[PDB]
């Protein structure tokens, strides 16, 4: 359920054309956030 | 059941405005860009004239084309005065200057959402009124800060408390830099040169018992807090210095919110005073001054004059500002691909704030107290 | 106050095209004190 | 890519840009990379 | 400010389910338009 991802502590983004609803990730958005190499954590 | 659940609500009160009101606004044509620009002019025998045309009276060029300027000094002015021998070949060659003055149109806005669920299943069905109200009242709570902010930040008369020259210096840890009924009085004498004009007529005096004549004087912003060490204020003669509002509310007209006068100052007292919070110098041993957050807290004295806030207003018509609200009741009117069933809603308010600050003789003495 | 307009006022050998300006203010000052006894001077140092 | 079904066709779905214009394409993995809390529920190949 | 992430060249989309804005990257769009372990960019 969608009420499931807020609770997570984790907001979504919705789809235009053919997915509907995309989960956005803090992690995820960070990563994909970047430029370069330079901006990316540790983790990857 | 556990409880009665009373309707009528506590809201509390919005806070009186006194700022905006003191503020004259210049239209700014849509089509052109979002800055304004003045030339304001200055006198030939004032410091702030500077020039290249200079050539000495009896000479050459001495890169001063405004005589003994403002010295005030008579063991200058006679060396300096525009003396002219029988040959009239050259003389000062006098320049003259202009000021270009800049304002700028800067961009603000609000929103906040709720869904269906919300107004629905909730206690209070009034929560839509309670809501709109403590919005648009925060707005204009947010748009007098605006104003407020820039008036603080714009005054060239900015006399300091003792020996004190800026923020850092001000402390309460030895001899406290408070106001003192002397530096009061050299504020005015300052603003006595010109602009700020004489705010209101002097006080004749009416037949009463208690009543006293006070002088023309131009209203002093002040906080709440220091409102005290006004009033404990010694005169030279160990009287009293803070004349109360009560010894001549007979005689003259009242302005909003008056606690009293000193010398060339109406006291005026406004809730919503910003002040230089933590700002002066570390508090080790603070002598019990509620001016303490990290450091000394530095409270402002503010006297605006009449011409010294040209608020620009891009498309207010004559107002400092317009609110521009935009309502999205959720249903049919939020339906759309991201949510297919309406069960969102939005208001937003956005406005256009600028001001100018032309002719920047307004009146900002610091003080820590309390 | 005597001021010369740019133009044919200002035309000269130095300046055939006459562009430049003026613009002079003269005067005679004269200072005679009949009495000086009924002038009154206090000299002072003021505070602060 | 070609056309906007050339992206559908691929799986591939597509979301709309509204500030800075144009429309980012995401794919099974990028929305697996993109939802994660950290670095524990990423793919085995990062 | 909105305008340095336009001004920086990154994009931005809207949150709608619960959020603000998540600010794409050069690399995190390249990353999220991956469909296996070889269509990633070298980086990550």
């Amino acid at each position: 359920d969608v009420d499931a991802i807020l609770a997570d502590g984790k907001q979504a983004v919705a789809v235009k054309h053919g997915g509907g609803l995309v989960v956005v990730g803090e992690l995820g958005a960070q990563v994909l956030a970047a430029k370069d190499v330079s901006e990316l954590p540790d983790g990857v | 059941r556990l409880d009665y659940y009373y309707k009528k609500a506590l809201v509390d009160a919005a806070k009186e405005m006194y700022f905006g009101q003191l503020a004259e606004v210049t239209n700014m044509p849509k089509n052109m860009g979002k800055q304004i620009k003045l030339y304001h002019y200055v006198p030939l025998l004032d410091d702030r004239n500077v020039n290249d045309q200079g050539i000495d009276a009896a000479g050459a060029t001495i890169a001063n084309g405004n005589l003994y300027g403002s010295s005030k000094d008579i063991g200058t002015i006679p060396s300096k005065l525009p003396a002219l021998t029988e040959n009239g070949g050259r003389v000062n060659r006098v320049g003259f200057t202009r000021i270009q003055l800049i304002g700028s149109i800067k961009k603000f806005g609000f929103f906040y959402e709720w869904t269906q669920e919300a107004m629905d299943f909730d206690t209070d069905e009034e929560l839509d009124s309670h809501l709109i109200q403590e919005a648009v009242k925060g707005a204009n709570e947010i748009t007098e800060d605006q104003l407020q902010i820039d008036l603080l930040n714009g005054a060239g008369v900015v006399r300091y408390p003792g020996a004190a020259t800026s923020n850092a210096d001000m402390t309460g840890e030895g001899t406290a830099t408070v106001v003192t009924y002397e530096g009061l009085v050299k504020m005015g004498i300052t603003l006595n040169d010109n602009l700020c004009p004489m705010q209101t007529k002097l006080i004749a005096g009416s037949l009463m018992t208690d009543t006293r004549t006070i002088q023309g004087a131009r209203a002093l912003y002040i906080g709440s807090e220091l409102e005290l060490q006004l009033r404990k204020m010694k005169d030279p003669f160990d009287n009293a210095a803070f004349i109360p509002v009560q010894q001549y509310a007979d005689a003259g007209n009242l302005l909003k919110g008056e606690i009293g006068s000193i010398a060339s100052f109406r006291v005026i007292v406004v809730p919503k005073m910003l002040k230089w919070a933590g700002a002066g110098a570390t508090v080790t041993t603070n002598p019990g001054y509620y001016a303490t957050s990290g450091k000394y807290d530095v409270f402002p004295m503010l006297c605006v004059g009449s011409g010294s806030f040209t608020t620009i207003g891009f498309q207010t018509d004559g107002k400092t500002v317009k609110f521009t609200t935009y309502t999205k009741k959720p249903g049919i009117e939020t339906v759309s691909y991201a949510d297919p069933y309406g069960e969102m809603g939005l208001t937003s308010i956005k406005w256009y704030y600028g001001s100018l600050i032309l002719r920047p003789e307004w009146i900002a003495l610091f003080k820590t107290v309390a | 106050t005597y001021t010369k307009k740019p133009g044919i006022e200002t035309v000269s050998y130095a300046d055939p095209y006459g562009e430049m300006g003026l613009t002079s203010i003269k005067w005679y000052y004269g200072s005679l004190i009949l009495r000086p006894e009924w002038i009154a001077l206090f000299k002072t140092v003021a505070a602060m």
